[PDB]
Parts: structure tokens; C-alpha cells; sequence
């Protein structure tokens, strides 16, 4: 038994038959009516742990579906070459600007 | 009970799942038994959770199983179903890590500037 | 469409812009060190 | 993206030091 | 059809690019710019090309097992330097650089022995 | 957003040169500095 | 060889497929007819002028007239993103700014001094 | 909005900056 989940153009719904039984996750924006509930924005990164009851074919079952979706928008690639001159030069402009006030101070 | 735990780290994926420890585990997604059989070398199951390297939007991104022998794979009541943007070499930052950073950056020279300074007497 | 380069730029401007203050600072500070102003 | 906000954060420091030097620059003069 | 077998898979979201070679054989290798350099280990046919920011490029033959395949090509031209030409970026850099030039002038006036 | 990478790129472009001119007038004051 | 080449300007996309001594040359576009007459075409470019993304990509095969239009060279998938007038700075256009902005600021600098040396 | 006003006032709040500074270590 699983969980279907479909994306119509920007929302990850979770309907299976029925209600679901959020327990702990994301429950936020809902078009809850009693059967399909969305997350909202795909971008959004939606996660949450969730539940659903017994189906038309099956009765008295429960699976349950995990959303890890990591659609990272705020998600920086950062390259190691880049990083390491920015932070190494960063530390010798620091180091040259105390000898510059040291320089003066005299 | 007993989440998953998908840790990822660049392109590489570690998901390991708790809910019976200290058994053998084939997880299987999309109606085929995906466990140990050395394929492909990007499956690296090494004592109870498997890894995945090179991983793909589209294949691979779907339902996944646990349970050990005897069982049958219809009787798990559990599946993951992860969606991964995979990406090689990057993390995620809020603009709060970057203002944390920069703010300690600014004092800390600051510092340093106002010990030489001091120093310099 | 991706938005995954764009913040790395964004990360390495502001780089380069503190780099940038903190040698002008330095060469500010040396100009008056050494007389005039 | 956080382009926007770090921009502004960063014109924020700069105004920050530009504010309390010249309070201290009107101070001297003063 | 006739001697053209190389499909590039594209529609997805990611920053990806990748070819198909729809040859039935044993370890088909594949060209570049006309000296081979990729090789090909069964169970995968999707000699991956990285990402369409580096701008990939050349010509690629998969050698079919009659003679040879006839490239496609690889060209990715996104943005990656994007400096706008409009009545605002180019007056700034204009507005920038005398405004620095000037500073550092003063300040060389100021040096000169004073 | 395509508007946010044009900006960056150029002002990226405008700080790397402001940061080459302070370079150079650096090396002048030091140049008068050792002398 | 035939280096099919492609040159994207401003707004406006000009190519060359190197086979033809003159010919028709008939171009093709994922099944379509592309050329003609509107849509740009030119006796060797194509001027794809208002170069979107999504609208307009994929394959593009030079084969001449009375052929088959699989039994052609080379095709080149063009996949190009237009904003609207930009420029695409090659390291070595940078690298020359670079050099001309040196060159520029330490002749003015250095005349400055000299002249408030005096 | 738009990043470019941002960074003009950045530039001009920069180079305020800078001239009070000077004229702030002058006198001090």
C-alpha cells in the first residue's frame, strides 16, 4: 500500500482515498476538504511525516508516506577554489591593515 | 516512529532507516529487489543503510522500503517518498549564517585593530 | 531558471566589497599617516 | 536568492560606521 | 533513417545535459573534437556531459558497430556574463571610475612631500 | 531571476576593478613609503 | 570536419553550415520547415532575430535541396537564453580591461605627482 | 527596488563614508 503524490503544476498533493491524519511534519497551507490536503509552493522545500487509513480495495491498513522533498532555492554551489582565495585573502587584507594602524599608531 | 534519515552531502546520498536495527535489509522501490548484488557500485550497503552516488532527478527519486527476511516486501508499512535535487558541491545558507559571518568578520578585525593599537604604546 | 550560481555570486561580491573596504581603509589610514591631512 | 537582503545588510554595516563617525567627527569639532 | 543515432535528452529542470546513443553493441566508445577520449562501461548508455554553465562543445561519435556515427553537436550559450549595457550600468561605471580616479588624485596631491 | 545575475555579474566586474585601482595606488604609497 | 558555427549577437542569431559551393541549402527544425517566407532566413544565416528560450530550440540540419533530410552532415542544437542587449566577457577581454585600466591609472597618477612634486 | 538602487546607495553612502573619514583623522 503507498501514498500517491502528484504535482498538478506547483503543489505536492498526498490524497490516497481518504482523510489524512497529519502527526507530525508540515500542515500548513491545506485546500482540506476530506480527501486531498497540498503543501503549498514546491519550492518551499515541504517535508512532514503523515498517514493514511484503509483504501477501497484495502481495509484496515495503514502506510504511511515521508516527504523529504530538497528542492533548494536559497542553495548556494559553492566553489572551493573561489572560496578558499576569498577567505585567504580576506585574512591577509586583515593582517595588512593591522600592520597599516600599527604603522600610523607610530 | 523511528523516522527516516536522508543525510546528504554534495552528490551523494546517506538514508538509513531505524525502524529494526541489527538485521539483513534489501530496500526495494518500484516493484524490483534493489539490495546487495554489487550494481552498479552506486548502491554501498554497508552493514544497515545504503548509499547512492551520481543520483539522478528522475530515476532512483521515488518510493523506498524497509524490512528484513521471512517478511514479505507487501507487508512493510512504511515508504519514503523523496524528491532530490542532487547537486554537486553546494549547501544551503539563509542570509542569517551570511550576516553572522560578516558581523563576526567586521569585529573580530576591529579587534585586532584596536589590540594593535593598544600594542602600540 | 536555476537560481544555484546566482547566490554564489552574490556570496563572492560580498567578498570582494569587504576586501575592497578594508584596503581602502588601509590605504587611507597610510595617506594621512604619512602628512598633510 | 538573498542578493536583495544582503545588499542592504551590507549598506547597513557601512551606514552604521558612516553614523558614528561623524557623530564623533561633530563631537571633536564641537 | 540512416546513420544518425545520438540523442540528447533534454526537459528537466536541473542543470544537466546528456547523450543517447542507440546502438546495439559491446562497449561503444565515444569521440571528441576528433580524438577519443570518453569509454563506456555497460549497464549505462548516458555518457554525461556535466552541466550547461561551462558551455560544452565539439563534435561526438559513439563508433556503431558498421563504421561510425555522424556528430549532432553540443552548444550552451545560457548568460554566465550578463553586464547590462543600458542608460544606468554604463553611466555608473563611467560615474565610478572618475569618482575614484579624482579621490585617489587628491590623496596623491596631499602625498607629494607635504 | 535573470535580472538579479545581470547585476551581480557587473557589479562584480565594478568591484574587482575598484579593488585593482586601490592596488595600484597602494604600491604608490608604498613605493613613497620605502623611499 | 565541417565546423558548423554559431554566432549570437545582442538579440539577433547568425550561423554557417561550411558544405555548400551554393546551393538551396533547406533547413529543418524538429520536423519543421523553418525558412522561407516573417521568420528570418537568410541564403546562409538564419538571423533568428527575438531568440527566446522555451519557443525556439532544439535541432537545426543543413542539407540542400534533393536529398533525403536525414542523410545530411552535422546538425547543432542550439540552446541559447537572450536578455536583451548584454555582452559575454571571455577572460581575455577581461584580462585586456584589466591591463588598459593599469596602464590608465598609473599614468594619470604618476603625472599627478610629478606635477604637485612641483 | 531592484539591486541597482541598492548598490548606488551603497556607493554613495561608501564614498560620504570615506570623506568624513579624512576630514574626521584630519582634524583629529
Amino acid at each position: 500500500f503507498k501514498i500517491p503524490i502528484e504535482e498538478l503544476e506547483d503543489r505536492v498533493f498526498v490524497n490516497c482515498n481518504t482523510s489524512i491524519t497529519w502527526v507530525e511534519g508540515t500542515v500548513g497551507t491545506l485546500l482540506s476538504d476530506i480527501t486531498r490536503l497540498d503543501l503549498g509552493k514546491r519550492i518551499l522545500d515541504p517535508r512532514g511525516i503523515y498517514r493514511c487509513n484503509g483504501t477501497d480495495i484495502y481495509k484496515d491498513k495503514e502506510s504511511t508516506v515521508q516527504v523529504h522533498y530538497r528542492m533548494c532555492q536559497s542553495c548556494v554551489e559553492l566553489d572551493p577554489a573561489t572560496v578558499a582565495g576569498i577567505i585567504v585573502t580576506d585574512v591577509i587584507a586583515t593582517l595588512l591593515l593591522a600592520l597599516g594602524v600599527f604603522c600610523f599608531a607610530g | 516512529q523511528t523516522p527516516y534519515k536522508v543525510s546528504i552531502s554534495g552528490t551523494t546520498v546517506i538514508l538509513t532507516c531505524p525502524q529494526y536495527p541489527g538485521s539483513e535489509i534489501l530496500w526495494q522501490h518500484n516493484d524490483k529487489n534493489i539490495g546487495g548484488d554489487e550494481d552498479d557500485k552506486n548502491i554501498g550497503s554497508d552493514e544497515d543503510h545504503l548509499s547512492l552516488k551520481e543520483f539522478s532527478e528522475l530515476e532512483q527519486s521515488g518510493y523506498y522500503v524497509c524490512y528484513p527476511r521471512g517478511s514479505k516486501p507487501e507487508d512493510a508499512n512504511f515508504y519514503l517518498y523523496l524528491r532530490a535535487r542532487v547537486c554537486e558541491n553546494c549547501m544551503e545558507m539563509d542570509v542569517m549564517s551570511v550576516a553572522t559571518i560578516v558581523i563576526v568578520d567586521i569585529c573580530i578585525t576591529g579587534g585586532l585593530l584596536l589590540l594593535v593599537y593598544y600594542w602600540s604604546k | 531558471v536555476h537560481t544555484e550560481k546566482v547566490n554564489m555570486m552574490s556570496l563572492t561580491v560580498l567578498g570582494l566589497r569587504i576586501l575592497l573596504l578594508k584596503v581602502a581603509g588601509f590605504n587611507l589610514l597610510m595617506t594621512l599617516r604619512l602628512w598633510s591631512s | 536568492l538573498l542578493d536583495p537582503k544582503l545588499c542592504y545588510l551590507l549598506d547597513g554595516i557601512l551606514f552604521i560606521y558612516g553614523v558614528i563617525l561623524t557623530a564623533l567627527f561633530l563631537r571633536v569639532k564641537f | 533513417k540512416g546513420n544518425h543515432l545520438v540523442k540528447v535528452y533534454d526537459y528537466q529542470e536541473d542543470g544537466s545535459v546528456l547523450l543517447t546513443c542507440d546502438a546495439e553493441a559491446k562497449n561503444i566508445t565515444w569521440f571528441k573534437d576528433g580524438k577519443m577520449i570518453g569509454f563506456l562501461t555497460e549497464d549505462k548508455k548516458k555518457w554525461n556531459l556535466g552541466s550547461n554553465a561551462k558551455d560544452p562543445r565539439g563534435m561526438y561519435q559513439c563508433k556503431g558497430s558498421q563504421n561510425k556515427s555522424k556528430p549532432l553537436q553540443v552548444y550552451y550559450r545560457m548568460c554566465q556574463n550578463c553586464i547590462e549595457l543600458n542608460a544606468a550600468t554604463i553611466s555608473g561605471f563611467l560615474f565610478a571610475e572618475i569618482v575614484s580616479i579624482f579621490v585617489l588624485a587628491v590623496g596623491v596631491y596631499f602625498i607629494a612631500g607635504q | 531571476t535573470l535580472l538579479l545575475q545581470l547585476t551581480n555579474t557587473s557589479a562584480y566586474y565594478m568591484y574587482l576593478l575598484l579593488l585593482l585601482k586601490s592596488v595600484v595606488y597602494f604600491a604608490i604609497i608604498t613605493c613613497c613609503l620605502l623611499r
